[PDB]
RNA sequence: UUGCCGUUGCUAUGGC
């Protein structure tokens, strides 16, 4: 076991990191540390995802503590590079975290990768 | 006794067993790809009317060749337009949901029995199915 | 066994819609249309044209002169050269210049011709999207174009604008905004030979123009991504691909009609072929295209793979994994901040993040049988095309290019036997869209040419 | 998933409909029926005439619950496991019964009704 | 279209008030034709499982049927089994529809928003402006709804109101 | 600005005639503009102002495109002599009335 | 000199009850039949509104020590 | 050979 424990494979980086472009167009992505812890603790975020390369690793490790607080599923993606890309914003970044919405167009994407994260861990 | 020139036994039918569903699994299966519009360019009255159907694009797409090619607009014939264009547009309206018909799933019609189970290579000596395979 | 069933009786049933090679095997309407071939005019344009010049291994490799021409711009973006039937191209920056040079004296460096430089004071007077009619570039100009002809550069960024400048003096002749918010243009190709322009907008959207008409022809639709790269050849087709839904496009532009094509590379199918008897994997993002004739084309991907595709299937021909490497994994004393190398160690994972470099660059040669890709490898590569067009293959490297190569293109010299080409690829260090790259490796902002011979 | 009674197994088998297949092109969805334990002792106590009854009950596809009290008052314990948890479809031909649960709302009731089953509380079935 | 069996049970209100309310809808008959021609779909469904494996119509025809309504959209693309055919409903039809669609991007505030920008042209899927609030999109559909460039909400002239406000102030 | 592209250009000697189909396009305009569209066409191949025609309009839904047939000659003489009067009517000089009886 | 007819006379709307604005749109109607219902739906149920919105600053209703609202087995 | 700045060559490199 290391810190940033429960790791994807590619195939459901792909599909998370695809759900996360969507998101990021339909607004429902909060996306950076301190944004994800945010809407953490207030309570609008239906699954974080952590990118397990970062140049410090507690700089976000400080998330799943949360995240195991209030229930959250959390998910490290192996690049923050594409992570950051595929958030669509000129700079890699660390977490993000998809925002509860019910007049979201992709509600049932996100819950099924809130299942496969959620079945991972 | 003699010979008579049947041009409906040397006509191309192609169309008696041309069923959907088999259609469909060519164009799954086929490994090429298929010609699909810019995705607006395909509904039609500003969708007063659907999307169209795969054969309703074949049809325009013929109809627009056949345009081209010998100069000449086609006409408002009112026998066959009050028949062809209204029955086509209600049913159309009828079945066609979303750009996809799902009239034939409501149509009682034995797909193994007309268009599977070949007739010509049926096979009805051991010897000939054991040709066939080997 | 119900697949064996189902292939049975598509068997079956393509026999069957047949029923419904002799000495006279002639057809009446095949060769009356054949007649209507024989009358018609117009065999310029539309030539299907298959692969004429067969000549990978001939050239030589190992040798080039390489000049790598640094230039005091941060973050080159594009390349575009020119050709008739002296020689010009251009260069365009983040920092919002476009720069002409002159690139003819063949044996030598390019030179410099003539700056023209936008900046804040081309800001609009508005924020109001149809009267974006300045005459210069306030954001982020991402591509240039030159003319087949050789009139106009045309060019365009993240500022929604096309501004087509003369050659003879880097003029603003015309201003045409792409008249909605998000409308930024990723990718500029000409088609050969003509004065049709094909812009790639991030709307999903696909706009055309005639130059010399200043008109625009036909908007065309249907990515699912922004279509980050473009591609076209002296036929009205074009080839397009959108970065994140991983297919490419290619439209039938007159029929306003396209064919897809899909990736599909699974590592759990990859895994088990291998686990018959290995790092590679699934696909991010399909980033960059090249038509290398009128039947076949190149793919670069965000995994870096290289594929090739045929006009006539559906899933890639050929693929090609790790086309440039496997990028260095961070460092013990820049993961995570522990004091012991154990516990550092172990904050790798072993290899479950070590990512690959991205084909960022892909040039095939007009009809040719080689093509370029370039990435911040370091190094570029030469790859040749099989002459059965089922398979490419590594002939030699470039390593002269330190960065991010944003652009690669050829520029041609000698005759039918004997030839001579200068690769040009601009180098930056920094991806021409977003900034995302760290560990810039000992880059510059240049022009790495290289001039390959025989 | 729907709560099965004694007189409707005995109206289904007088009518000639199967449990599950008339189930499934009565709603057109999936069903899933419930023989309660009180059901099933209210079959077994109904004798050996009811035979073929109790063995077409005894059926793989009809899963079946366990209720937990004295007693085999099958509509007692309908009525009680439908109104505390409102997931169940109730298919009964008792009229007691019927107008019990047509009173409780929230919860469609199905019956054999001519020679296919009904379903009348169920907002969704076309 | 085909009414109810039994067309005014409490329930069957209910039901109708909450589909009409939280999708915009004008009448009964919006709710009764997508759930008419829905009837037929997994009516067709039902056969389709009552046949056995293997059956050559059960094969095509359940690909085929699963495969068109995940092109419709009703239907995601790992579930491609014929229980699910089953298990569709209607909401699950008329959330493919223009008007949800449009509120659920965002173009509009409310569903009602989405209904006079559709009826108005300011909403164009592709190429054209489409003008009808029930549309049913496709999955290949979803994202080229955007405003139409013919509109103020797009970058276009603005409109009569704007530009006659616009007028009298500069006089 | 309106764009013109000619498509599927063919000869015909026979009615020393040059014909192919016509995709007009205007974007944010209204239609073709037919004689503004026989001066583009008659600049775009040669002079032949009146011996070029067009007859076969449809613009699609939405406008921007609109085909037509297009078919141009040399010699408007022989112009004249092959085309039909109600096109001449239309475009050219013709005016024949018919008798109005019955 | 031409004495046109009116619209009494000309739409024949004889003695009508006063009607509805909300009436006169099928549409709008029902927009506000259904902000009723969900309005009676929180007196019935307790709704789920979303969640704590800022602070908790507490029930600001009361709370009752004596009522249990809680669904009883058998 | 450039925005500066260093080695420079009498041309190539490397730090922002
Ligand atoms: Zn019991």
């Amino acid at each position: 076991n290391p810190k940033a424990f429960p790791l994807a494979d590619a195939a459901l980086t792909q599909q998370i990191l695809d759900v996360v472009q969507q998101a990021a167009n339909l607004r429902q992505l909060k996306k950076g540390a301190n944004e994800a812890t945010k809407t953490l603790n207030r309570g609008i975020s239906e699954f974080i995802i952590m990118a397990a390369d970062c140049e410090p690793i507690e700089i976000l490790l400080h998330l799943p503590l949360l995240c195991e607080d209030k229930n959250v599923p959390y998910v490290f993606v192996p690049s923050r590079v594409a992570l950051g890309r595929a958030c669509g914003v000129s700079r890699p970044v660390i977490a993000a975290s998809i925002t509860t919405n019910d007049a979201s167009a992709i509600k049932t994407q996100i819950y099924a990768v809130k299942d496969k994260i959620e079945t991972l861990l | 006794f003699e010979d008579r020139f049947d041009a409906r036994e040397h006509k191309d039918r192609s169309n008696k067993s041309r069923m959907q569903a088999m259609e469909e699994y060519i164009r799954e299966s086929s490994d090429q790809p298929d010609w699909s519009a810019s995705i607006g360019a395909d509904i039609v009255n500003h969708g007063r009317g659907g999307i169209k159907s795969l054969r309703d694009t074949e049809k325009e797409r013929r109809v627009t060749s056949f345009e081209e090619d010998n100069f000449t607009r086609l006409n408002i014939t009112n026998k066959a337009e009050k028949r062809k264009q209204k029955q086509r547009e209600r049913n159309a309206r009828m079945n066609v949901i979303g750009g996809e018909d799902f009239g034939i799933f409501s149509s009682k019609r034995k797909l193994e029995d007309s268009t599977s189970r070949r007739g010509a290579k049926k096979t009805r000596s051991a010897w000939d199915r054991a040709q066939r395979r080997l | 066994n119900p697949a064996d069933k189902r292939r049975r009786l598509a068997k079956q049933y393509l026999e069957n819609l047949k029923s419904e090679d002799e000495y006279n095997n002639f057809d009446a309407g095949d060769l009356d249309k054949d007649i209507i071939a024989s009358r018609l005019k117009e065999d310029v344009a539309e030539q299907q044209g298959r692969v004429f010049r067969y000549f990978g291994d001939k050239l030589l490799i190992s040798e080039a002169k390489q000049s790598f021409t640094r230039v005091g711009e941060n973050n080159l973006t594009c390349i575009s050269c020119f050709q008739p039937v002296r020689l010009f191209a251009y260069t365009v920056s983040k920092d919002l210049q476009l720069t002409k040079y002159d690139i003819t004296d063949f044996s030598k460096r390019p030179k410099k011709l003539k700056y023209a430089k936008g900046g804040a004071k081309y800001i609009p007077t508005s924020k109001h999207e149809y009267e974006n009619t300045t005459e210069g570039h306030y954001d982020e100009i991402l591509t240039v174009a030159a003319s087949p002809d050789g009139k106009y550069v045309v060019t365009g960024g993240r500022d929604r604008k096309l501004i087509v400048w003369s050659t003879e003096s880097l003029s603003p002749v015309k201003v045409i905004p792409t008249k909605d918010r998000r409308g930024e243009v990723l990718s500029l190709a000409f088609r050969k030979n003509s004065d049709q322009l094909y812009a790639s907008c991030a709307d999903f959207k696909i706009r055309t123009y005639s130059i010399n008409q200043f008109s625009q022809l036909e908007i065309l639709y249907g990515h699912h991504d922004i279509v980050e790269d473009i591609s076209a050849l002296a036929m009205e087709r074009c080839v397009t691909v959108g970065a994140r839904d991983r297919t490419a496009m290619l439209w039938k532009i007159p029929d306003e009609t396209r064919l897809t094509f899909r990736g599909g590379d699974e590592p759990q199918k990859l895994l088990r072929r291998w686990m018959k008897e290995p790092l590679f994997f699934c696909e991010g993002s399909i980033d960059v295209v090249s038509m290398v004739d009128d039947f076949h084309f190149i793919t670069g991907s965000d995994n870096g793979n290289i594929c090739l595709w045929s006009l006539a299937k559906k899933k890639p021909i050929f693929t090609e994994r790790i086309a440039h490497g496997i990028l260095p994994e961070p460092s013990f004393n820049d993961i995570s901040g522990e004091t012991d190398e154990e516990l550092r160690k172990r904050q790798l994972q072993g290899k479950k993040l070590l990512q690959p470099f991205w084909i960022t660059s892909l040039y095939a040669i007009p009809y040719s049988n080689v093509f370029i890709s370039g990435s911040w490898s370091g190094s570029l590569k030469v790859w040749k095309i099989s002459d059965n067009l089922r398979s490419f293959e590594l002939l030699g490297e470039l390593s002269g290019a330190k960065g991010v190569v944003t652009k690669i293109q050829v520029v041609e010299s000698g005759k039918h036997g004997k030839e001579k080409f200068r690769i040009l690829a601009s180098i930056a260090k920094e991806h021409r869209l977003g900034r995302w790259i760290a560990n810039v490796s000992g880059a510059r902002n240049g022009i790495y040419s290289a001039v390959i011979d025989q | 998933q729907v709560l099965i009674d004694t007189n409707f197994i005995n109206f289904s088998i007088q009518k000639k409909v199967d449990i599950v297949r008339g189930m499934m092109d009565c709603l057109l969805a999936k069903c899933n029926p419930l023989i309660t334990d009180c059901v099933m002792a209210e079959l077994e106590k109904l004798g050996p005439k009811y035979r073929i009854a109790l063995k077409l009950a005894r059926d793989p596809r009809i899963k079946r619950l366990s209720c937990s009290h004295k007693g085999t008052y099958a509509d007692d314990c309908l009525v009680h496991r439908v109104l505390q948890h409102k997931c169940y479809i109730v298919a009964t031909n008792d009229a007691g019964l019927k107008q019990r649960i047509r009173k409780i709302p929230g919860i469609p009731l199905m019956s054999v009704g001519g020679h296919a089953y009904v379903i009348e509380k169920l907002p969704d079935v076309f | 279209y085909s009414t109810p069996k039994r067309p005014y049970e409490s329930s069957r209100l209910d039901a109708e008030l909450k589909l009409a309310g939280e999708f915009g809808l004008k009448n009964k008959k919006e709710i009764y034709r997508i759930s008419f021609q829905l009837s037929k779909i997994r009516r067709a469904a039902r056969d389709l499982l009552t046949r056995d494996e293997k059956d050559p119509k059960r094969l095509f025809e359940g690909n085929a049927l699963i495969r068109r309504l995940v092109r419709v959209g009703v239907l995601s693309e790992d579930k491609k089994k014929l229980d699910y055919v089953l298990a569709l409903k209607v909401e699950d039809f008329l959330e493919r529809r223009l008007q949800t669609q449009v509120y659920k991007l965002g173009l509009a505030k409310s569903v009602h928003h989405a209904r006079v920008l559709i009826t108005q042209r300011h909403i164009a899927v592709g190429k054209q402006i489409v003008n009808i609030p029930s549309f049913m999109v496709r999955l290949d559909s979803e994202k080229h709804i955007d405003f139409a460039p013919t509109s103020p909400f797009g970058g276009a002239r603005p409109g009569r109101v704007a530009r006659r406000n616009a007028a009298r102030k500069a006089e | 600005a309106v764009t013109i592209r000619t498509r599927k250009v063919i000869s015909n000697p026979l009615l020393a005639r040059k014909q192919f189909v016509v995709d007009v396009l205007h974007p944010n305009r209204a239609n073709v503009s037919k004689d503004e569209l026989r001066e583009k066409l008659a600049e775009v191949y040669k002079a032949e102002k009146d011996a070029v025609s067009v007859f076969g309009f449809r613009t699609q839904f939405g406008g921007g495109k609109s085909v037509g047939f297009g078919l141009v000659y040399n010699s408007v003489a022989e112009a004249k002599k092959f085309e039909p009067t109600y096109r001449l009517v239309r475009y050219g000089l013709a005016e024949k009335v018919e008798k109005a009886s019955r | 000199g031409k004495r046109a007819i009116n619209y009494q006379i000309l739409k024949n709307k004889g003695l009508t009850p006063k009607r509805n604005k909300d009436n006169r749109n099928s549409r709008v109607k029902k927009r506000k039949k259904y902000q009723k219902a969900q309005k009676k739906l929180k007196s019935v149920r307790a709704v789920y509104s979303g969640g704590q919105s800022g602070v908790y600053e507490g029930e600001k209703t009361g709370i009752k020590k004596g009522l249990t609202r809680s669904v009883k087995f058998k």
